[PDB]
């Protein structure tokens, strides 16, 4: 696996960039290494980007970057899971906060997560 | 306001043994 972190500005959007012109030589090399005359067998190229439009189109076409995975901003249902990923039942929990749950830490944490989500998405 | 790329010019060097 070859991971190109920050692929959004990776080597250019070809034919763009006033300050730098390294694109015309760096982009074709990568375009020829992947899906060239001789092709790789078991190599996976993974890129992460914040600006999809800023990546050159010739590399985004199928055969070079096949599977396009989009991550969206979480909704309430995803926010509940994300909060559960951090508010584990191992944190020091206040006794007065467990008073209304009779010591049931998991249920208390679930209710706190629900209240937090409701407040944040009100 | 522009960027440049360098091409080197090698200098002669010779040593014995």
């Amino acid at each position: 696996i070859v991971f190109f972190d920050e692929m959004d500005s990776i080597f250019r959007t070809r034919g763009t960039g006033v300050s730098s012109d390294v694109e015309t030589t760096v982009v074709p090399q990568l375009l020829s290494e992947i899906d060239g005359v001789e092709g790789l067998e078991n190599v996976i190229v993974i890129g992460a980007s914040n600006r999809e439009d800023m990546i050159d189109p010739a590399i985004l076409r199928p055969g070079r970057l096949d599977v396009k995975i989009k991550i969206e901003r979480p909704d309430a249902e995803a926010a509940q899971d994300i909060y559960s990923k951090y508010l584990t039942e191992f944190l020091p929990v206040h006794a007065d906060d467990l008073a209304e749950f009779d010591g049931d830490r998991s249920a208390c944490i679930k209710a706190m997560i629900e209240k937090v989500v409701d407040r944040m998405y009100a | 306001g522009s960027m440049a790329q360098e091409q080197t010019k090698r200098g002669g060097g010779g040593g014995d043994d």
